[PDB]
């Protein structure tokens, strides 16, 4: 959280499970698997997505002809702000503990 | 010398007529504890009771062959059938048990099976139905068949919206022939549950 | 173990051969050796 | 042997039962990994062919009998008579990797060129069915895709092969007292 | 030297300005194992998460004792709602947590109170609140509280229906002052869980 | 896990800390010496081609992946088909030297002739960006040349590699919600 | 040791096959090892 010193908020991320429409408010989300942090001192949280899949091993390439995206979504609200307007929370990503990929193949860059 | 009374949970089932329950395909469950859901799953032990449903009329102008097919699991309106539409990878076993009560003084008799992933067959594929997890019932004899099987499949936990891994077949292998002093006409039903169910990952709520 | 009839070691090693399988932590052959035989009554010569 | 009709336990009434005695039998031309790793015969089309195991025909010896089992696994070489280059591909990947050489190429040497492939599917144990979506067959249920410029004949072999769960296997239905064909002699 | 993020299943809550969790009325759950129950209860784990909810929108025109009362249990539309239209007889805690989210830059404070059975209040019985599971929210020092309770009641098993025993109450004990530097409205949240639940007696289904 | 924002040292907040547990992790195939030893096309010209490892596409696996480190040291054994005689000459030598047998020649073996080079180069680890002039690469990092009559199609690969010091790796964009391209399927 | 599947011995020695390295006289492993986990304050159950 990028913010200034006089402006506090509070957020939620969800991992939404495939199998109906990932939820668009944070009440309908409290009933994921959540986590909710408010700035402050320590101005990160680090927020490990568990792995659930039927199969053991999910594609790194969502299917061309497939739609629907069946390994499913993740969603962040902010819950509420303390004089936060135009404030910014720059968001990053890394692999996990537990992360391991599998089967090399050349598929041309995209 | 006979302890023939099964439960699951807090609902019992006590038959007089019990041939013997039949395990298909293991004694034992597998290993619960994947690798593919992180240890995020939980037993919900609330989900292992009976239900019941009703399956056909065993007429006597029925032929060799009428099988009736029902894709576990079904519509149950219970607190099994809530964990579907709540969570989205599950699994678990089943022990079912269906009834087909006459008397002793009808004849004939019907195949009951477990089998997996059962769609697009014939009628000449009914002749080694025998090599699933079977159990004949016949009125001479018993009432019952109580077949119990574990959790199959492609991979360790199952989406059930699109994905039915058992299916229960009846099928009749002799005509049911009433006489002067039999019941003219049985009626099948079955009380299925399942055990020990796993689930794992919370849905959103519709709201 | 298969269909081979070599005596001689494999030249690749096992992991580039085959994939490897990974534990965690048979039926037909109990069920059939389960088998019920002899009589069920009292038998003569 | 007098049995519990219904039970459904398995019963043998051997032969002791009316005089005599049994043999030692052997049983290893009916092991399930003997039997199953040996070339089918599959047709291809011109180009592109992803390594499905049910694409054997229903005919054929270890194709009708590996729809004996409802879940197999088992380690896939193929062997391919073709022209030009054949790469093939992993389970997964998009079908535009076929024409990129970094997968594994064999160029042509004559006449085929046989190749040892890896379990490359996500799932513990594949399948021969599946009630999924009313082909019928999920798309992970592959070991990939072979691509040349005209494959000929294209050979199938299953190795280390385990199966689970038998569904039932059929013979051909005789219209006479007895299917009698015309046995090799002489 | 502070651990300071709470979890209750597998939905965590980290807050960074807690001033401290209050044990309100015991440290302890009660025997859970009844003899009005005749030992048919069973612990559903799978109903300890957190639900969120609004309460309302604390501005500066509020007097003293502007105050909100939301009955435990209120509608939950997920896995804990499910229990009430199941089973009969259910007991839980609680261990609520509001957030009054500001900055530290405005004034005023709110307290808030977890007080069993609350029903025809005085505004001059306001004065006592404190005398209940309580912990005040200013924006000066903090921005959550967290109280935990036990189960309270008449007896040992509750019927939730025709039965509400908590009350959360916030109410507003200095109004909100805004200034040159401060945020103008504050809105107040809440995600409250339960702890434990025990149920017994199933309902039959409503099909 | 709450940490210090701005310190940027590593924090991994496990799966641990909101209930449940890790698994076993397995790593070979992201391996950077496993990864990159695999043959790769380039594009030839006619008689000479320098054998530098930054004339592989941005585009391929291995091109696009040597090029996430700014330092690599690894030995290349390169796979030509030719027609002709291939002379390899060493790193430095006068242009005029292709055309001597004394250096390493392969003659031609119908298809293709495949031969193992060393590590040439005089520093001591190459690298795959430099600002010396403002090609823009030494005439030093090259592993050599190779000189035929008509070269068709030369291979690349380079084994016991290091790497150092990371640069950034970049996927292509997509335009819809997710790329979505068509996967290999039965 | 790379993507080499042999168990036999290599027939040239070992400096006709690779070029032999030189000592004289890692990181990233040592720095995603060092990463904190847990938590920072004071967690409950």
């Amino acid at each position: 959280f990028t913010g200034p010193t006089d402006a506090k908020a509070r957020y939620m991320i969800a991992y939404a499970p495939p199998g109906m429409e990932p939820p668009k408010t944070p009440e309908a989300a409290a009933h994921c698997i959540h986590a909710e942090w408010d700035t402050g001192l320590n101005s990160k949280f680090t927020f490990s997505i568990p792995y659930l899949s039927a199969a053991d091993y999910t594609y790194t390439a969502s299917d061309v002809a497939e739609t629907t995206n069946v390994q499913g979504w993740v969603c962040l609200f902010q819950i509420t702000h303390g004089k936060a307007d135009g404030d910014a929370l720059v968001v990053l990503a890394s692999a996990g503990k537990d992360f391991e990929l599998r089967l090399p193949v050349d598929a041309r860059t995209q | 010398d006979r302890i023939l009374t099964t439960r699951n949970g807090h609902t019992t089932s006590t038959t007089q007529s019990s041939v013997g329950v039949t395990y298909g395909y293991a004694t034992a469950e597998d290993f619960v504890s994947g690798p593919n859901t992180s240890g995020l799953e939980t037993r919900v032990a609330q989900a292992e009771r009976f239900f019941k449903t009703h399956l056909f009329d065993w007429v006597t102008s029925d032929p060799f062959g009428r099988c009736h097919l029902l894709e576990l699991p079904t519509d149950h309106k219970g607190v099994y059938g809530y964990l579907t539409d709540s969570y989205a990878y599950m699994r678990n076993g089943w022990d079912v048990e269906v009834t087909a009560v006459g008397n002793q003084f009808n004849g004939g008799c019907l195949l009951v099976a477990m089998v997996p992933e059962l769609c697009s067959i014939q009628k000449r594929e009914l002749y080694q139905l025998t090599l699933f997890p079977h159990q004949f019932i016949n009125p001479r004899t018993n009432m019952t068949a109580h077949i119990t099987v574990p959790f199959v499949g492609v991979n360790r936990y199952d989406q059930y919206k699109v994905h039915k891994p058992w299916t229960l077949v009846v099928m009749v292998v002799a005509p049911l022939t009433v006489n002067s002093e039999g019941a003219p006409q049985i009626k099948v039903y079955a009380n299925i549950a399942p055990t020990n169910v796993h689930v794992a990952g919370e849905f959103p709520s519709k709201e | 173990s298969g269909n081979t009839g070599s005596i001689i070691n494999n030249y690749y090693m096992q992991q580039y051969q085959n994939s490897m399988d990974t534990q965690l932590g048979d039926w037909f052959s109990k069920l059939a050796s389960s088998a019920f035989s002899g009589l069920f009554g009292a038998l003569l010569a | 042997t007098t049995s519990a009709g219904e039970s459904a336990d398995p019963v043998t009434a051997t032969v002791e039962n009316y005089g005599g005695e049994t043999q030692v039998q052997r049983r290893q031309h009916t092991d399930v990994s003997f039997i199953l790793d040996r070339f089918v015969k599959v047709t291809p089309k011109d180009q592109i062919n992803v390594l499905d195991l049910m694409q054997t025909p229903a005919h054929t010896l270890v194709g009708a009998l590996l729809r004996t089992a409802t879940y197999y696994f088992a380690d896939l070489e193929v062997a391919v008579k073709h022209e030009g280059n054949l790469t093939w591909v992993p389970n997964g990947a998009p079908e535009a990797a076929l024409d990129n050489t970094t997968n594994p190429t064999a160029y042509h040497k004559a006449p085929l060129t046989r190749l040892a492939l890896p379990y490359t599917a996500p799932h513990r144990v594949l399948a021969t069915v599946y009630n999924g979506e009313s082909r019928a067959l999920p798309t992970s249920f592959n070991y990939g895709a072979i691509k040349a410029t005209r494959v000929t004949e294209l050979l199938y072999r299953m190795k280390r092969a385990e199966t689970y769960c038998p569904r039932p296997l059929l013979a051909i239905h005789p219209d006479q007292a007895r299917h009698k064909q015309k046995i090799v002699a002489p």
